[PDB]
RNA sequence: GUAGCGAAAUUCCUUGUCGGGUAAGUUCCGACCUGCACGAAUGGAGUAACGAUUUCCCUACUGUCUCCACCAUGAACUCGGUGAAAUUGCAUUACGAGUAAAGAUGCUCGUUACGCGCAGCAGGACGGAAAGACCCCGGGACCUUUACUAUAGUUUGGUAUU
RNA sequence: CAAGGGUUCCAGGGUCAAGUUUGUCUGCCCUGGGUGAGUCGGGUCCUAAGGCGAGGCCGACAGGCGUAGUCGAUGGGUAACCAGUUGAUAUUCUGGUACCGGCUUGUCACCGCAAGCUGCGGAGGGACGCAGUGAGGUAGCUCAUCCCCGGUGAUGGUUGUCCGGGGCUAAGUGUGUGGACUGUCUGGUAGGUAAAUCCGCUGGGCGUGAAGGUUGAGGCAUGAUGGGGAGCCCAUGGUUGUGGGUGAGUGAGUGAUCCUGUACUGUCGAGAAAAGCUUCGUGAGCGAGGUGGCGGGUCCGCCCGUACCCUAAACCGACACUGGUGGAUAGGUAGAGUAUACCGAGGCGAUCGAGUGAAUCGUGGUGAAGGAACUCGGCAAAAUGCCCCCGUAACUUUGGGAUAAGGGGGACCUGAGCUGUCGUGCACCCGUGCGGUGUGGUGGCGGUGAGGGGCGCAGAGUCCAGGGGGAAACGACUGUUUACCAAAAACACAGGUCCGUGCGAAGUCGUAAGACGAUGUAUACGGACUGACUCCUGCCCGGUGCUGGAA
RNA sequence: GUCCGAACCCACUUCAGUUGAAAAUGGAGGGGAUGAGUUGUGGAUAGGGGUGAAAGGCCAAUCAAACACCGUGAUAGCUGG
RNA sequence: GUGGGACUGGUGAUUAGGACUAAGUCGUAACAAGGUAGCCGUACCGGAAGGUGCGGCUGGAUCA
């Protein structure tokens, strides 16, 4: 059937990418939690 | 006037629709439209603030002149009679003699080709503009301003209608089409004669469709709700609200004007009673 | 408690009573009013048309049935290849009448039974799957209100702005 | 093709793993290779929804909103086609022939408070719904005694039209047939943010009763002496390609979902924006007496994508999963059809098999007599089914009910006449040299056919394809709903009533500013209940609520 | 918001599946099919909140208050060890 | 034979009014100014006669 996940790399991008991140405070701690970690993936 | 429809299909059967009898143009003038994009009810917050909002019929604003005051003394030909989307009444598309055109909501009785004037001195026929001081005692006028300069706020839908009752000192008292007595100032502009399209009201939309493309989503009585819903909801089968009836905030019925603020002009309440 | 309607999606008694339909009708349709406990915009009574709604009947039609038979196929079955699953205290795991935590393969007294497989059927292992939802007790959640205590909001007056 | 995936694409080597079996094979592994654009799809251009937002306003802080702006396609704008080639790329490379923007150059013509250029805006334009019919075309398709290239048949016949195949070419340019558009010459001018000679609004003169002009469905010409297109050659090389051998380009029928066409007609629910573009000036600067125009020549033309899968074994579903996934093309015969049956272009034989008349389960098939006796219940199945013609009840809101019900005919052979269209041809208007017009043609093709006839159990012979009637309850109706046990009598609904709201509306979101309501103004808006329509809607203000009053 | 009927959308009945081909489907029928239709792309509304032709429905395969992390090794007169 | 209509008779639970009969019950509506003049059409109301509104009539009258 039709699932949870459809993809669309604007969309992902418009969401969860780095200048979306970056707009809030919230995304932005959200961007230094992860450097924290150590994620090599920052952000979509 | 009316056009009755007949009963060939259901959503047919009671329904009727007005004939267009009075436009005498079935295109828009190009230069006076602006997008007018929905809102679907919803606020600068994206919150459905007035509900039951949305979809309907794609339409472009007209630009009306509510003003008139800017075109003092100058002479304009009733070039058209049309139809407005945005409204319950016809609009008039004007031609000033200077090369200007604009539009008016169309008073009942001009037709293509009369003539329409503004000004202190300018005749009393219908569809001219006029101060409250110079509109002479008795006179029923339309499209009226709350204050001077401010431009037509009273008496604009279909049918609508002020009747000019006194000048004594700087006020002018009006009767509202909601039947409230009013004081306005003198100086407040409005226009001669009432608005046409008056039988608009007895249109039947015989029609569920017809309501949802003019831009009627459907409406859920509450008390059908559950009570998170609504004060009115639960119960087991059918019941009444369960309380006295109230708004799906849980406002209360009864007066809700503000008894403190331009109430010194208001000089008899609507008294729509029964 | 009016018009209207009433054993009704409401009638407990109840398959009320009478009438129609059937060879036979607790359902049905028309009546009666004795309305347990109808009723007029939480609308009353009707209503052509509409309905994958509910109910009754007639006709046509048939394997629905009397009453099943036969045919072909995908599994099943045999051979070669590949190869899981839930479950699992144990094992060389009968029946009868008993007995016992009151329903026994396992205890008593008897009876029967050579060892091991294959295809099957589901009576039992209180079979498997889900720390019963029903019930109660403890906790929680959400909902309600003329429960309590508060509060946003709305409103009153004072005072500052004055 | 898009989305998405990301090297899966190609060649060679490999068979541990993966593949529901095997495997020498692979969408697997390993190595190397493969994607070429001024025109295609995006960016360099434009805006929609919406986002962000200099200042700004609002908010203890955090922040909210928003002006000027600036982004943002799913839309607007925008110049190229055919053929060929590779193991893998092609409106990209190559061939042929075009187009667009720059730079530069040759030549001709022209300007000069007064060139031009660039900014800046004005106006025009871009620019818009839904539904329907018809007309003129073309694509396509069919047929052919016509033109080509073959064939003469394993078994009776098969050298005449008997059989098979083919009957082709783009963008661009020119032409201007249908069709469409369009009076002309001057004057004035409260408007178009600054202006306007470009617009708008108005005054006159003349004016066919259309005549020119402008335009451009197709057709023709050109592009094209080119390109493409079968079987014959010493030969090739023997699952091969080379050089010659390419032959034809006819006519009719039928006919679009395409073109004219945003046409035309109908219609209420009244159907984006901005830029490019044309023109107008000048609220800005530049700029020399140098520019700007019309034909001709040279060079310059950027970035990203381009392989491959893509109604799927490569995407979304954990799978190489009977699921989901937007768009384009979509031939023949029977048919109303994009249904269905069998076929075409093309692609597949499906990713464990071999057997064997067990019971049994699934999936289809048939059935004597009976025909709902089954069962909670006609559940399932059967019957009915198509077209044409005849005919059709209670009731009704006059529309319906209705395909009511209930009947007849249908295919095959032959076929008189009637028609659609074309036709060499007759005469004729000819504005002929018109790409024409009306009479008019034995005929071809197609459609339709009264009548007559044949055969069978059966002629809508297969697939496909309503059972119908009577009555009651509920809801008027079409719709909507518990994704994943309830589709209903529930919700909605049109209609109705009451209450609120005089506009900074009430109401709502928010701390606020603001915003929706609404660029609406009481014939409006918000809330409540009721729920088409018909006839109606009684009595009670004590209680509670609401409204008003204030001793 | 006509009728019959494909695509398309739906999900009424039945059978099968129910360690499924599939964490909701398949076969056979069935409703709508010019409209309150359906669908693509992008966008908006966010958790006591949204949205809801209203079923407490839906809000990333379990919603009478999503998910993630944190307070946190919450607490549990209860069950187990 | 089959099918769908047309017309019509009997019958029908139940129900409606009509006629007649107790010398039944309830009021007194009309006939006199019948004790509210009567009646006509219509409307609503009421156990029942009737009551009332609107318009009309004299087949009523007071007072002239
Ligand atoms: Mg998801
Ligand atoms: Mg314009
Ligand atoms: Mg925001
Ligand atoms: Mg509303
Ligand atoms: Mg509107
Ligand atoms: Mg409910
Ligand atoms: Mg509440
Ligand atoms: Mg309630
Ligand atoms: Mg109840
Ligand atoms: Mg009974
Ligand atoms: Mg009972
Ligand atoms: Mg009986
Ligand atoms: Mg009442
Ligand atoms: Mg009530
Ligand atoms: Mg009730
Ligand atoms: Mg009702
Ligand atoms: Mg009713
Ligand atoms: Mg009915
Ligand atoms: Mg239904
Ligand atoms: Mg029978
Ligand atoms: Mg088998
Ligand atoms: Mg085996
Ligand atoms: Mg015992
Ligand atoms: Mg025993
Ligand atoms: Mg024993
Ligand atoms: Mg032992
Ligand atoms: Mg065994
Ligand atoms: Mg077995
Ligand atoms: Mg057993
Ligand atoms: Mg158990
Ligand atoms: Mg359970
Ligand atoms: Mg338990
Ligand atoms: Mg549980
Ligand atoms: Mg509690
Ligand atoms: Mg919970
Ligand atoms: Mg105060
Ligand atoms: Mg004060
Ligand atoms: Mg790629
Ligand atoms: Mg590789
Ligand atoms: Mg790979
Ligand atoms: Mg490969
Ligand atoms: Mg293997
Ligand atoms: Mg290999
Ligand atoms: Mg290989
Ligand atoms: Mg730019
Ligand atoms: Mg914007
Ligand atoms: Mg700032
Ligand atoms: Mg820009
Ligand atoms: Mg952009
Ligand atoms: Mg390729
Ligand atoms: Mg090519
Ligand atoms: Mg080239
Ligand atoms: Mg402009
Ligand atoms: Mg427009
Ligand atoms: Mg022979
Ligand atoms: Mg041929
Ligand atoms: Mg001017
Ligand atoms: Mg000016
Ligand atoms: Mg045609
Ligand atoms: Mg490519
Ligand atoms: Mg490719
Ligand atoms: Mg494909
Ligand atoms: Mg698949
Ligand atoms: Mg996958
Ligand atoms: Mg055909
Ligand atoms: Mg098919
Ligand atoms: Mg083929
Ligand atoms: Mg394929
Ligand atoms: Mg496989
Ligand atoms: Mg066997
Ligand atoms: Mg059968
Ligand atoms: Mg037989
Ligand atoms: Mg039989
Ligand atoms: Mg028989
Ligand atoms: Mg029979
Ligand atoms: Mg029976
Ligand atoms: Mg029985
Ligand atoms: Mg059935
Ligand atoms: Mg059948
Ligand atoms: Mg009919
Ligand atoms: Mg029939
Ligand atoms: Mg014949
Ligand atoms: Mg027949
Ligand atoms: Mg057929
Ligand atoms: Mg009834
Ligand atoms: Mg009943
Ligand atoms: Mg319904
Ligand atoms: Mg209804
Ligand atoms: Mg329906
Ligand atoms: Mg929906
Ligand atoms: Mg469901
Ligand atoms: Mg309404
Ligand atoms: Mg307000
Ligand atoms: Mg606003
Ligand atoms: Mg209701
Ligand atoms: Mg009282
Ligand atoms: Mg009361
Ligand atoms: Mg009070
Ligand atoms: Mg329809
Ligand atoms: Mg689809
Ligand atoms: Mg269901
Ligand atoms: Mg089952
Ligand atoms: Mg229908
Ligand atoms: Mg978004
Ligand atoms: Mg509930
Ligand atoms: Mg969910
Ligand atoms: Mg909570
Ligand atoms: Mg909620
Ligand atoms: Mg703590
Ligand atoms: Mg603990
Ligand atoms: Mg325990
Ligand atoms: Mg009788
Ligand atoms: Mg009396
Ligand atoms: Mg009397
Ligand atoms: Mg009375």
């Amino acid at each position: 059937m039709k699932r949870t996940f459809q993809p669309s790399n604007r969309r992902r991008a418009r969401n969860h990418g780095f200048r979306s991140r970056m707009s809030t405070r919230a995304g932005r701690s959200i961007l230094a939690a992860r450097r924290r970690k150590g994620r090599v993936n920052l952000s979509a | 006037g009316i056009r009755k429809y007949k009963p060939t299909t259901p959503g047919r059967r009671g329904s009727s629709v007005s004939d267009f009898v009075e436009l005498t143009r079935s295109t828009p003038e190009k230069s006076l439209l602006v997008a007018k994009p929905k809102t679907g009810g919803r606020n600068n917050t994206g919150r459905i603030t007035t509900r039951h909002i949305g979809g309907g019929h794609k339409q472009a604003y007209r630009i009306i002149d509510f003003k008139r005051y800017d075109k003092d003394g100058v002479p304009a030909k009733v070039a058209h009679i049309e139809y407005d989307p945005n409204r319950t009444a016809r609009i008039a598309l004007l031609h000033y003699a200077d090369g200007e055109k604009r539009y008016i909501i169309a008073p009942d009785g001009v037709g293509q080709g009369t003539v329409v004037v503004s000004g202190p001195e300018a005749d009393i026929k219908p569809g001219n503009n006029l101060p409250l001081r110079n509109i002479p005692v008795g006179t029923t006028v339309h499209a009226v301003e709350l204050r001077p300069g401010g431009g037509a706020k009273m008496g604009r839908s279909a049918g609508a209608s002020v009747q000019l009752v006194a000048r004594e000192g700087k006020y002018a008292t009006v009767r509202l089409p909601s039947g409230e007595m009013r004081m306005v100032d003198i100086r407040c502009r409005a226009t001669i004669g009432e608005v046409g399209n008056a039988e608009q009201i007895n249109i039947n939309w015989g029609k569920a469709g017809r309501n949802r493309w003019k831009g009627i989503r459907p409406t859920v009585r509450g008390v059908v709700m559950n009570p998170i819903d609504h004060p009115h909801g639960g119960g087991e089968g059918r019941t009444s609200g369960g309380r006295h009836p109230v708004s799906p905030w849980g406002k209360p019925e009864g007066r809700t004007r503000n008894k403190k603020k331009a109430s010194s002009r208001l000089i008899v309440r609507r008294r729509k009673s029964g």
